[PDB]
């Protein structure tokens, strides 16, 4: 009923900023820690009215974790390895929520561990989330934990690792990862739908959803149907090419290296599920059943990757 | 057609606005449950 104060960190990330967006929008206060204020997403934040801003970062800084979370009923926290030991946040932010003793339900974005189920690694930026979980419900926290799928959007011609849908000469699309090009996987739209779903859970409470895991995805396809989505959407042809390794076509930061190469691992030799959790392995049922307004591939294909490329720096779509 | 929110004009099913102007499922159904438009980024 009453709209809530609600406290989020890593604010300018896809998932905090979405549900950010929709919260301040339908009258909920926020308080977000965030790394910078300087950039787009920082600036725009900034601007929302009910959205106070907390600059500094997590890492041993329980001051901060502290003042986030006064006077805070609601929190959806999603971290950032980049921040740092996402353990050691994770569990000072749980200790911090418990201790201000406000908090009703608190939404924590969990990935798994997938030693836990096959042969397979664990891929560092996943796996530490999953420990934060069972601290998390240690503690005796109302809460619920949403899994996210792939986002749509990390889809990009300019040359970024993974999820680079490039251009070729020919006027083609191209799309080279180590996925299995017909497995299917869980896709998410982050900007689209992560808000209104998070939303509806907070609504709904942890009446229904506490101690809950949720699988924030609404609907699976394969590398090649993602694909075939783009290219019924763009009039152009697009290609899947499963390729060994990931291509890393910039310099990207050292955690960030480590993290794709498991992804290789687990996905391109193993061929393991992306939610190797029993319960997860339709799994979009819950959040379709939470949102019924999400935005698929095709629209996304059609109606954002056009738009993202332009304002990016691309005139193919001209 | 296109919403006139997002201006999106893909979209399994078109809504009204209580003043008769399309919008699309997710910003048609944002508005029903929550009570404003749904915000979009930038
Ligand atoms: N991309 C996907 O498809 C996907 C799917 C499931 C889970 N995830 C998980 O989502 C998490 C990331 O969350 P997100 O998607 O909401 O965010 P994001 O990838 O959209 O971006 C995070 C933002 O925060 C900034 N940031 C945070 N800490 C920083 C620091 N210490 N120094 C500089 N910048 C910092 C980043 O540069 C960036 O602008 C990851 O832990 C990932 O494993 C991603
Ligand atoms: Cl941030
Ligand atoms: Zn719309």
């Amino acid at each position: 009923q009453q709209k809530k104060t609600i406290a989020v960190v890593n604010a300018t990330g896809r998932q905090a900023a979405s549900l950010i967006r929709v919260a301040a929008a339908v009258g909920h206060h926020v308080r977000a820690q965030v790394h910078s204020l300087k950039g787009l997403i920082a600036e725009e934040l900034q601007a929302i009215p009910n959205v106070t801003l907390f600059q500094g970062p997590l890492l041993n800084n329980v001051p901060l974790m502290d003042t986030l979370f006064e006077g805070a009923h609601l929190a959806f926290i999603n971290t950032t390895s980049q921040a740092g030991d996402e353990i050691a946040i994770g569990k000072d932010l749980a200790d911090a929520a418990k201790r201000a003793g406000t908090i009703q339900h608190y939404i924590y974005s969990s990935m798994p561990d997938h030693s836990l189920y096959g042969p397979w690694p664990a891929v560092p930026m996943w796996a530490p989330k999953f420990t934060v979980e069972n601290y998390v419900r240690q503690l005796g926290l109302p809460s619920t934990f949403v899994y996210a799928g792939i986002y749509n959007n990390n889809f990009t011609s300019l040359p970024y690792p993974l999820f680079q849908m490039e251009l070729m000469p020919d006027g083609t699309f191209e799309w080279h990862a180590p996925f299995d090009p017909d497995i299917p996987l869980p896709w998410l739209d982050a900007e689209h739908d992560v808000g209104p779903a998070l939303l509806q859970i907070f609504k709904d409470g942890p009446q229904k959803w506490n101690g809950h895991r949720i699988a924030l995805t609404f609907e699976t396809l394969s590398p090649v149907q993602v694909c075939a989505a783009f290219s019924r959407a763009l009039n152009r042809r697009v290609t899947y090419v499963q390729v060994p390794k990931v291509e890393i076509k910039v310099n990207i930061p050292v955690g960030y290296r480590e993290q794709l190469e498991a992804i290789e691992v687990v996905f391109g030799e193993h061929k393991a599920p992306y939610f190797p959790l029993p319960e997860f392995s339709r799994v979009t049922d819950e959040a379709r059943k939470l949102w019924s307004g999400w935005r698929d591939m095709e629209e996304y294909a059609r109606e954002v990757f056009p738009i993202e490329e332009e304002a990016n720096g691309l005139d193919w779509m001209l | 057609t296109t919403c006139t929110n997002c201006f999106t004009q893909t979209t399994p099913l078109w809504r009204r606005n209580p003043e008769g102007q399309p919008l699309c499922n997710a910003c048609g159904l944002f508005l029903k449950l929550h009570g404003v438009v749904r915000p979009l980024s930038l």
